[PDB]
């Protein structure tokens, strides 16, 4: 895992150089961001419950997926399409504060498609659940801090896509 | 090649200036040594 | 010991 | 059978409290060049780095002191202390003061003295031996200083010594300086003031300049402690408004913001037209010595 | 990092960054100048730092410096300073971090297997850490010096 | 090999467990001499409560022959 | 294990009743403590295997202990004597930095004495080890803290009997 | 508190604490004043914020104290708010102790199969807890409040 | 010894002695005049062998018995002699008994810890060992050079 | 004004010629060439600072569009081969305090190679602190 701060280091590091202006102005930027990230991550977490209630009411629920013989049917599996966006939700979180996507690359995508390949799971249900994921938070969060966690939550819909 | 970060050859010039000084040579002998009576007692 |  | 080393520790064992300060203090001074050199990075020094910072801070009659303390085995904190460390480290901490005598951070031996005659002895024959057979003695001679709750005790403690002229000034003989200067290094603060304005100002070396007696006063309390500072050769003229400005130089033989013993300093008086100093500064010029120097 | 260290704390019980945690973190980047300050002034004397301290070093370790020594010869002399060089640059990874992850993951996991290899008294890199975070010290005021003083304790008490 | 034969009264701290839990809550067992640190660290760090340790196998201060 | 904190609250709670001006001030006098415990914390840290390699040097080394027939001789219980000293710091720097013993309880004296006395290690011998832990991470942390970590040194070392 | 949390941390990997951690811990003592007001101010209130969240539990919930209902007669509803002072009591501790752990070990852990076995409406429970945090809330500044709501929201949320 | 060996690895499997263990175990026990030999020609002239061990360690690491070096001064270098003896010592054990197991399990098993903490360099000890192995390689003949070699190495790769 | 150099009674210095000139222009990049890798500076009422990057960050974060016009200097030799220059001046921006009339002083402490190993800017503070 790697946030903006340590891909500013990393980048020194392999060229075996200390910091220079330039990477202290890069350190700036992500500084000066820190209290929108703050303030989004708390209003974020006091609201996750409802986010993904939102996002799965508008994207999920009355269609196949729910009805009989569909993945989200049985109530272990609606629960199980819960769990796994409060999932989606709580790591574009920790992607959003460290301004970096690496933990989504590392946490969240290592092996998912081939997880989800496997059980039977519709990508583009959950793709299209994520985005409405997307758009409910940045409803709570503003355009600003939405469009941040637009990038993180998108990378995991690039991901699974 | 011009010198990289890490190669220690960008610090020649400082361990030349620094010139650090070697200890003489020592004149200890071991056959002279009573080990048993010169072991630290504690 | 050299490193050249 | 020469068993050498022990035999000299028995010899070193014998010597009074003094004598055996003395020859340490001596051997120190031989190191490098008949003793062995020292090698404090074989040594936890840390463990005594706070030991070492009250010495520091301490009067100049209250380093003696300590230090005949441990040679005397008397029961004081630092004794106890000291008796709680680990042979290297008593040696390296004994090291750190004799480099610190030189530096002048800690009062010196009794100006001018003399190694007694059995301590002499003792120490040629230190110096006869090889190194290891050196480090082996002294560690022994310092292992048994400080104080241990137990079977300990000296004959004789030796008790430091009990113990002002006027400084001359090239091409300076203007008496209201003269009376700073020997007020200075006689640490006379409640005199020295006297010279100063209520509305004066003073500009310590590597600072602003300070305004106010109160001021002033308390700077000379605080950073200004059996300092001395010794003037060389000056220049006086009056500049503005009758104010008279003399540039007197000289040296400093002690520590000093950063200073060592041989650095040389610069005084801009600034004194009224009918008498006492309204303003003063002080300049430790910068030489090779610049480990004074901070950073940004 | 402070954001990755409470980003893997939180992880790892499944949760939300805590406020404490997140408090931590606001404080961080609202005072992230006067951090990169002291990176500042440890990277621009980086020459002296180094040399000082390396000059200390053989002082208080004359037999690294001697015929069978580590650090016997101008090369070997050069290298030992190279690897003080790389440790100051750490810790300034640190201080600009918040946390001494940096540092470890690049100079601290796996040191003793690769100086036992090398044949370096590993003690003696941390004596030559210690006294950097002297010369280092005494080039900033003490609160700064307070601030990176932990980073190089860190490393002189992992490596010791 | 060395061994110790150890009591141990390990509770439950964040369940109400149901199935029948006494043999894994008070038990005497035999570790051996190589595992003791670790696996008393572990009973320690779980809550539980050594009360009894035993050299059962090996004796105490042997320097050759601990197979 | 419990903190300061915790043990005044557990003080009050198995009476149920509410935090009252005792229990306040002895979670205010704690508070106050912090920052020097914290920087007592941070001193043994960085000499820990320091503090360790002195206290043995004065209390082990070239003793009976040591030597043919002493119970830390053989290299393989020398480095066992050392490990068991370098866990007895530790815990009393986190019995330190929390302000109470319970933790030496639980992961230090739970089982230790028993174990002891079975494997023939001479209490005598460990006591005055930790002692000189004692007497030299007081050297470290001056006074005020070292007198701090040897209330918790004690307490082992008592516990040992 | 953040204390044994950290510790407990530190000891799985039989480490010291790092600087953060330190630092983490720094930051907690000296907000340690804020966190006794607020359980002062609580502690102060606790016989109005009980009867408060009573009324207004009981006007949502007739049914509890209805015949029939677990806190029926004037000895069950007694009983009824004494477990909201218990609760309250807790929401104390969590304060003072910036962590929500002495409110899990003494009220959280098997609330449920014992409110279960008494036959009382855990989501009842959970409500009543809700009025407290809102009566709560309006006897101290928004910043004070949101502190506590931490604690307060861990109840319900254990309760659901 | 090699009958311990042999019986435990014998035990691992619950079963008897294979025909090779045996024959190992008689092959052993009817060479054990030999290996008495070189136990007792190690153990006649060990004050010799150990000073003219130290003597060429000291030409080959000059460092550790000068001002720095973990043997410097005469009761260090008595005491780094004194370990050159034990050493010499669980040699003559490993070679009676057919077996680098006693050479372990008194001067091996945490032997890198105990130099760590005492400061001493271990490769300067293997370095030591080496030196002992060729003093003692040339008061023997070579067959019983060749026996007792083969536990000097054990020691010498032990410590590397 | 900038198009004439600088100039100095007594003093013909390069390095000190070329720093004043520099100094001027405010091009701090062209100005810290002439100090020595291990050459510091000292502002007034301050402790030295040593290394190029921390004396450019003096310069850069201090220095700004200030004027200094050099007046009288003298040199003399300095020990260990350093060629030891005194420059007497005015300032006319403000300038760590004292406006105008102000009297500065440049110590330079030149390496033979002639960068400069170590320059001391000092304000010689009026009767009036400014
Ligand atoms: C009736 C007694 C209660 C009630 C019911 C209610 N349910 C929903 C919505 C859904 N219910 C389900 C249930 C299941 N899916 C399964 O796989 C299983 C097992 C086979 C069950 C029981 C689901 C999945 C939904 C989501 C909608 C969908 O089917 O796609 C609602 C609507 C809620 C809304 O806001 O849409 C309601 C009203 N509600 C009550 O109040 C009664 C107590
Ligand atoms: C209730 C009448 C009294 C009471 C009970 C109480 N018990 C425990 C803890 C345990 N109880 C058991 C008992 C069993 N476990 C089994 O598997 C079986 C055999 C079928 C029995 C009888 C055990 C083993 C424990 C400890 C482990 C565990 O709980 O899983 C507690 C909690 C103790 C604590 O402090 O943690 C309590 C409160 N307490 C009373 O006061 C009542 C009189
Ligand atoms: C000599 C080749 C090297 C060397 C040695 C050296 N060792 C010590 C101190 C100790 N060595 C031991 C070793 C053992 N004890 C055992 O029981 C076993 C198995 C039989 C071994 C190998 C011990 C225990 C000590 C501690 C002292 C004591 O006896 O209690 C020293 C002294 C270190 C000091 O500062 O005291 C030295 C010098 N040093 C070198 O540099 C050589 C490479
Ligand atoms: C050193 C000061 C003294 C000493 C020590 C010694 N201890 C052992 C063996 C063990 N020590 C422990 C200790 C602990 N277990 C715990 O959980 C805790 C809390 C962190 C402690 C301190 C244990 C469990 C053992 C046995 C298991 C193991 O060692 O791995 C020995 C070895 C004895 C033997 O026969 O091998 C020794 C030498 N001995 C002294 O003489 C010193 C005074
Ligand atoms: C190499 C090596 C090392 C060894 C290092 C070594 C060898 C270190 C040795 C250092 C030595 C020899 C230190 C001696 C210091 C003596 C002092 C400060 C005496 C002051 C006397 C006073 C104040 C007395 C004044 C007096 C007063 C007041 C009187 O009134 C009259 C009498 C008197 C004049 C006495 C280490 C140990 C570091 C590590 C291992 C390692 O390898």
């Amino acid at each position: 895992m790697q946030d903006a701060i340590t891909a500013v280091i990393n980048s020194a590091d392999v060229q075996g150089k200390y910091l220079d202006g330039a990477a202290m102005d890069k350190l700036k930027s992500y500084f000066a961001s820190g209290e929108l990230r703050v303030r989004a991550a708390s209003v974020i977490s006091a609201n996750a419950a409802t986010i993904v209630k939102e996002a799965v009411a508008k994207s999920l629920l009355y269609s196949d997926v729910t009805r009989p013989g569909g993945n989200m049917y049985t109530t272990r599996r609606y629960a199980a399409c819960i769990r796994d966006l409060d999932y989606y939700l709580r790591y574009a979180t920790y992607a959003m504060l460290a301004g970096d996507a690496s933990i989504l690359d590392e946490r969240v995508l290592n092996g998912l498609k081939e997880t989800y390949n496997s059980l039977g799971v519709p990508i583009s249900s959950t793709v299209q659940a994520i985005q409405a994921i997307k758009e409910v938070t940045a409803s709570l969060v503003g355009a600003d801090a939405g469009k941040e966690m637009g990038v993180y939550l998108d990378y995991i819909c690039s991901g699974l896509s | 090649k011009k010198l990289t970060a890490g190669n220690p050859m960008n610090f020649l010039g400082m361990a030349r200036s620094i010139n650090p000084a070697a200890n003489t040579i020592p004149k200890v002998s071991a056959q002279n040594i009573n080990i048993e009576a010169s072991v630290p007692r504690r | 010991r050299r490193f050249i | 059978a020469a068993d050498v080393v022990p035999a000299t520790i028995a010899r070193f064992s014998q010597l009074n409290a003094e004598d055996q300060l003395a020859l340490i203090w001596f051997a120190y001074l031989e190191m490098g060049k008949t003793l062995t050199i020292a090698a404090p990075g074989a040594a936890s020094m840390q463990l005594a780095e706070n030991a070492l910072k009250e010495i520091q801070a301490m009067g100049p009659l209250q380093q003696t002191q300590a230090m005949c303390d441990l040679a005397n085995r008397a029961d004081t904190p630092l004794c106890r202390t000291y008796a709680s460390w680990s042979p290297n480290i008593k040696l390296g901490f004994w090291y750190r003061l004799g480099e610190l005598m030189e530096q002048g951070f800690v009062a010196p031996i009794p100006a001018g003295y003399q190694l007694s005659a059995n301590a002499n002895a003792v120490l040629a024959t230190i110096q006869g031996l090889e190194s290891g057979q050196q480090i082996t003695v002294l560690r022994n001679a310092v292992v048994d200083m400080g104080f241990t709750a137990g079977k300990d005790g000296k004959r004789i403690a030796e008790p430091v010594v009990p113990p002002r002229t006027k400084v001359s000034i090239e091409g300076v003989t203007n008496a209201t300086v003269l009376n700073y200067m020997d007020n200075l290094n006689a640490n006379d603060f409640d005199t020295l003031i006297e010279l100063f304005t209520s509305d004066g100002a003073l500009q310590p070396p590597f600072q602003r300049p300070i305004v106010g007696k109160e001021n002033v006063l308390r700077f000379f309390r605080e950073e200004c402690q059996n300092l001395k500072l010794i003037p060389e050769r000056g220049v006086t003229e009056p500049a503005e408004d009758g104010f008279t400005q003399i540039k007197v130089t000289g040296k400093v033989q002690t520590p000093w913001f950063g200073g060592n013993v041989g650095m040389n300093i610069a005084w801009r008086f600034l004194l009224n037209p009918e008498g006492k100093i309204f303003f003063v500064a002080i300049d430790l010029l910068a030489s090779p010595k610049e480990l004074l120097n901070f950073a940004r | 990092s402070i954001v990755t260290k409470s980003i893997v704390n939180a992880d790892a019980e499944a949760r939300y960054l805590s406020p404490g945690e997140l408090d931590r973190i606001k404080a961080f980047v609202t005072g992230g100048a006067a951090r990169l300050r002291i990176a500042e002034t440890l990277t621009g004397s980086r020459e002296t730092i180094v040399k000082q301290a390396g000059d200390r070093l053989f002082q208080k370790r004359p037999d690294i410096v001697s015929p069978g020594g580590n650090a016997y010869g101008e090369e070997m002399t050069a290298t030992c300073l190279r690897d003080m060089d790389y440790y100051l640059r750490l810790v300034t990874y640190g201080v600009v971090s918040g946390d001494v992850t940096p540092i470890e993951e690049i100079g601290l996991v796996g040191v003793r297997e690769m100086y036992r290899s090398l044949g370096t008294p590993i003690e003696a890199v941390a004596q030559s850490v210690r006294e950097m975070k002297e010369v280092a010290s005494g080039l900033m005021s003490s609160d700064d010096a307070a601030e990176a003083s932990a980073y190089f304790d860190f490393v002189i008490g992992k490596m010791s | 090999m060395r061994m110790f034969r150890i009591t141990a009264c390990v509770p439950s701290q964040t369940r109400i467990r149901t199935q029948r839990e006494l043999q894994n809550t008070y038990f005497t067992k035999l570790v051996p001499y190589d595992n003791w640190f670790r696996e008393q660290q572990r009973i320690m760090k779980m809550g539980g409560k050594i009360v009894k340790v035993e050299l059962a196998t090996g004796r105490p201060g042997t320097n050759a022959g601990l197979a």
